[PDB]
RNA sequence: UCCGUGAUAGUUUAAUGGUCAGAAUGGGCGCUUGUCGCGUGCCAGAUCGGGGUUCAAUUCCCCGUCGCGGAGCCA
RNA sequence: AAGCUCCAGUUUUAUGAGGUAAAGCGAAUGAUUAGAGGUUCCGGGGUUGACCUAUUCUCAAACUUUAAAUAUGUAAGAUCCUUGUUACUUAAUUGAACGUGGACAUUGAAGAGCUUUUAGUGGGCCAUUUUUGGUAAGC
RNA sequence: GAGAACAGAAAUCUCCAGUAGAACAAAAGGGUAAAAGCCCCCUUGAUUUUGAUUUUCAGUGUGAAUACAAACCAUGAAAGU
RNA sequence: GGUUGCGGCCAUAUCUACCAGAAAGCACCGUUUCCCGUCCGAUCAACUGUGUUAAGCUGGUAGAGCCUGACCGAGUAGUGUAUGGGUGACCAUACGCGAAACUCAGGUGCUGCAAUCU
């Protein structure tokens, strides 16, 4: 038969939490938001550029509009899993992608954290969790690109299965 | 679902026009590869990363490989897998390993063949300990020229340990110092230039002098010992074999070949299809198997 | 006057190359390296950049004269006036390709001439043809006298 | 409108023009509609199937063309009611009409110089309509054959090349053509 | 008709470096004042229609619509 | 002209190229249009289901690229070996290709090469074919 | 296209699908996907000398370009460029 | 039956269901302390194997795309060459040539060298 079982292949994993907050220089402060976001991850995050005409304030495009952190890894699981208590749950499907990908916006001020530590703050930044399965690396090393399939792609339902497993 | 492609297509039938199968699978790029041509030395692929993948992390190879009219012919080839013969029962994927791998290389590219030979002005160079590189011809190197593939140039990277190999091989071969994976980075002894380190051989050694359940056969020392049978002169690689048996052989590859398709015309499956197909259509009638099938009645 | 004369233009349709030859050239065109009195088609292909000859010289056969450095020279003739000379192209070997038409012309006419010598020991296939080229010649052979004898009627009296 | 009669236009004029960047300011396609009557209607209803094919090789006028068109459409929809049957128009009106206008008088001839000169200012559209091409196919129904016949009758004397009625074969006839389901 | 020259709030007209638009009046808003008005505080534009380029167009091209000036020969 | 000296063409082969008709890209007047997913607004009723935009498979001809152009004029293009000795670019390294020195063996027909000096322009015209402007014109 | 409170101009970031339709200061058209494009570092060879030759122009200059060799350095693993 | 190095022809190999190089001729995963990438070992740069065939390369199998041909369209459109007819424009004629669809077919690659196999 076709085959059928249990493996961990066929499975999904955190691909990459990107925490990032598109606030805009002047209203809140020049980075410092970043301060937030430094306590929130762990980690040091890198300026946001914009490129992108726009329209209204924000005709330089060259300088720091925005601020955002990637963690991977066990750096991503340890913000997940406060991040994830914030927000109560059983929260929605709507949320989801397409994809098999989630996002919720919600201040730094949640999660446990010293309000006194940082100088400003700010809702908000989107929390976006990207999950994969192993196999996707062959989209993203350099390389022998080759494209993922939609089998190989992850399901809302596959999605919601697993991050409802743990922690919810 | 997208095709998206099938649509749009013409342009999109252009996208493999420009490669073969080469950027297809993934590994060459031509601009690259151009550079060395051109100039009829030979490049020596080193692949480290990335072959399809054919190799890494379990292994190695190099291949000294010229341009011809057929297409590119290898001169001589040496694998890792082959360096046990000659006494190394450690791991296959390390510098040392590496470095072992491009005298292997170099020492078949010279076989003193040819009849041409080049036994002379210095061949062997020794398995060394080589503080810079030293050649009696000094600043001449030819008839091999380094092809990384993908891999980068990254100082303390294997693909240029290899290179290193070759040129204590009996190869001599463009290089500068400051970029190497350097002496005692294969270890052998270091250093000069701005960039410094001064250990990496040997950086296992390092590695498992900090306590941790790894690998046996021991330490440091154990470098040594291969790493000095490696030194030895003792060429002349091989094997021989059993051979083939009958015929056009294996289990899975039977299923996976045969009748229809062919080379030639699958005929019998095409038609069994169709056939099929039609049958099909005949008792239900709407959709054809792609998903249009009617007209205005 | 008015407007331009001019090396990009009229281009257009010889410029461009087909949906099939579009996308990089490859590198072992450009590896190629060729000997004097190769039989070499002069046609740019769109696809590289630089080396490319005056537009104007394209679809014309020339023979390698000699190389310096990575372009070759060529010989060619153009047309039209008085006294016209040959004309020597700076042109890169992107751009120059082969011609099969002498070289299957070279085979046959030495596996002919093989079958030939066969006929001298033992056969009489010809016979007129024998008669000059015993008593005929040397140059050695391969001399640059020749040329302009060529030369000298490629600018044509009555054309004028 | 402005005289000329056609005598300026019919014969086959120029390397086209009508291309797009090369003509700011065109007077209008001033065809009302292309397809007409039942346009809410496919081909095959239809048993009979008229068309009027050209002897000569023109460049008929935009006017002409709206002008003999609508002459049959007042045959057409008098005869046969709002609701008839179909017709279509084989050619659009897009070549682009140079001509020079109107000088002035102050002695200043041509003011330009002397002169005339590329860059003639529009006129407005025609349409190509060379030998055996088609202008109208229409698609009717056969007690109203005569109908359309004598609208494509008052349609020849309102464009000057001269053009022949005729019955349709095409692929099939209409019966060939219906058999397969 | 050619070549020149423009147009911005109810109206007349300032203005720019490609990222930012005004004044003055007229009006609508109160207070003055017996009561209106003058005065005195307060207020508010699809930059002619049009398509295009760009990162971003009131600003840079291209056309029209209108209002202007300047030509106009030897019959 | 005056002299000097004793090779030219063409089918056939091969190359790449005008072009202009119906597809592809880009532009696209510009209809007709069924099927059919989705915009965005309000607005009435018992999730459904009237209302405008608009993918998507899908249909009449034009025009500038490109296939394959089809064409047709074109339109350039028609000695070998061995021996020794020298060179050469390119790892004290691999090769060819140079140059020499020596030996060996191979349908056409004067349409024709070069030089000195010389003259009249340095304002054309018509037709045929292919045009481009011009309503046209013994333009 | 989807996904993310707020945001419309909304960059932003994320995921998929994505072969020359993008980018390549500037006309036109052509042309290219580990690219000649995009980024990061490092740097000055935008050096001096001579220029075979073509375009100029079929023989006629400036100019331009395509190739060198000498002289000199760079980056680069180096070939090379 | 050939997986794979290095290629060449480079639209006969673009795209979307699913079977196979594999008990010591892969990919993966795991050490990601580190030379190394950083903004996260992801990228990459390195050291290695619990074992797993799920993807990967590529082989097995199906359509729109496409080259190549056969079949009509059948020498049709067009065309240099010589010339008759038409009021004009336009047409034909002999001399040599000859595109568009149609349907059917072949192919979801080819070819060469080596790492050379159970």
């Amino acid at each position: 038969m076709s085959a059928k079982a249990q493996n961990p292949m066929r499975d999904l994993k955190i691909e990459k939490l990107v925490l990032n907050i598109s606030v805009g220089e002047s209203g809140d402060r020049l980075t410092r938001a970043s301060k937030v976001l430094e306590q929130l991850s762990g980690q040091t995050p890198v300026q946001s550029k914009a490129r992108y005409t726009v329209r209204t304030f924000g005709i330089r495009r060259n300088e720091k509009i925005a601020v955002h952190v990637t963690v991977r890894g066990p750096k991503a699981e340890e913000i997940l899993e406060r991040g994830l208590k914030v927000k109560e749950y059983q929260l929605r499907d709507r949320n989801f992608s397409a994809t098999g990908n989630f996002g919720f916006g919600i201040d730094e001020h949640i999660d446990l954290g010293i309000k006194y530590d940082p100088s400003i703050g700010i809702f908000g930044m989107d929390f976006y969790v990207v999950m994969n399965r192993p196999g996707a690396r062959v989209t993203r090393r350099k390389r022998c690109k080759g494209t993922v399939g939609n089998s190989h792609k992850t399901t809302k339902e596959d999605t919601v299965s697993w991050f409802k497993q743990k922690y919810d | 679902m997208a095709f998206q492609k099938d649509a749009k297509s013409s342009a999109y039938s252009s996208r493999f026009q420009t490669p073969f199968r080469r950027r297809r699978e993934g590994k060459t790029d031509y601009y690259q590869r151009k550079r060395l041509v051109t100039q009829h030395k030979a490049k020596y692929n080193t692949p480290k990363y990335r072959l399809v993948v054919r190799f890494t992390n379990k292994d190695i190879i190099c291949q000294i490989i010229s341009s011809t009219i057929t297409g590119d012919v290898v001169l001589a080839a040496a694998y890792s897998h082959e360096l046990p013969r000659y006494g190394i029962t450690h791991g296959l994927t390390n510098w040392a390993a590496a470095y072992a791998t491009g005298l292997l290389i170099a020492r078949r590219t010279l076989q003193r063949l040819g009849l041409d030979e080049t036994y002379k002005g210095v061949e062997e160079v020794e398995g060394e300990y080589e503080l810079t590189e030293a050649v009696e011809d000094g600043p001449r190197p030819f008839k091999v020229f380094l092809d990384i593939g993908l891999q980068r140039t990254t100082t303390g990277a294997r693909v240029f340990g290899a290179l290193k190999g070759a040129s204590d091989g009996g190869l001599y071969v463009p290089h500068s110092e400051n970029r190497f994976p350097g002496w005692d980075f294969e270890t052998e002894e270091i250093d000069p230039e701005l960039l410094r380190s001064y250990i990496f051989g040997g950086h296992v050694s390092q590695y498992m002098e900090e306590l941790a359940d790894d690998d046996e056969e021991r330490f440091s020392e154990l470098f040594k010992g291969y790493l000095a049978d490696d030194i030895d002169a003792d060429s002349l690689e091989d094997i021989y074999t059993s051979a083939h048996e009958a015929i056009r052989a294996d289990p899975a590859f039977k299923p996976t070949e045969k009748k229809f398709t062919k080379e030639q015309y699958a005929a019998e499956s095409k038609k069994y299809r169709q056939t099929k197909l039609s049958k099909e259509e005949r008792a239900a009638r709407v959709a054809a198997k792609i998903a249009a099938l009617a007209g205005q009645q | 006057m008015g407007k331009s004369h001019g090396y990009r233009s009229r281009t257009r349709y010889m410029f461009q190359r087909d949906f099939r030859k579009h996308g990089a050239v490859h590198l072992s065109t450009y590896l190629k390296v060729y000997k004097v009195g190769d039989i070499v088609d002069i046609k740019a292909n769109g696809s590289i950049q630089k080396g490319m000859p005056h537009k104007f010289y394209q679809g014309k056969t020339g023979v390698v004269y000699n190389v310096t450095k990575s372009s070759v020279g060529v010989i060619i003739n153009k047309m039209v006036g008085n006294r016209y000379l040959e004309k020597r192209l700076n042109l890169r070997v992107e751009h120059i390709k082969h011609s099969k038409c002498r070289q299957e012309f070279l085979e046959r006419v030495k596996a002919n001439a093989a079958k030939r010598a066969e006929a001298k020991a033992q056969g009489v296939a010809v016979q007129l043809k024998r008669q000059p080229a015993q008593p005929r010649e040397s140059r050695i052979v391969s001399t640059e006298g020749n040329v302009p004898q060529t030369l000298a009627p490629v600018p044509y009296e009555t054309f004028i | 409108m402005a005289r000329r009669p056609a005598r300026c236009y019919r014969y086959q004029k120029n390397k086209p023009y009508p291309k797009s960047r090369y003509n700011r300011a065109v007077p209008d396609s001033k065809i009302r509609i292309y397809d007409l009557g039942k346009k809410k209607a496919t081909v095959d209803e239809f048993p009979l199937c008229v068309h009027l094919v050209s002897n000569e090789l023109e460049q008929l006028s935009s006017e002409a063309l709206e002008a003999a068109r609508i002459c049959a459409n007042k045959y057409m929809t008098t005869v046969s009611g709002r609701d008839a049957f179909h017709l279509r128009v084989r050619v659009h009106p897009f070549h682009v009409l140079r001509i020079n206008k109107m000088l002035s008088c102050a002695g200043a001839d041509r003011l330009q110089q002397g002169m005339r000169g590329a860059w003639g200012k529009p006129h407005g559209l025609a349409a190509r309509v060379d030998i055996g091409q088609i202008i109208f196919s229409v698609r009717t129904k056969d007690s109203n054959k005569d109908v359309v016949v004598e609208g494509l009758r008052r349609a020849r004397y309102k464009f000057p090349g001269q053009q022949k009625i005729i019955l349709s074969k095409k692929w099939g006839f209409t019966n060939l053509d219906r058999p397969e389901y």
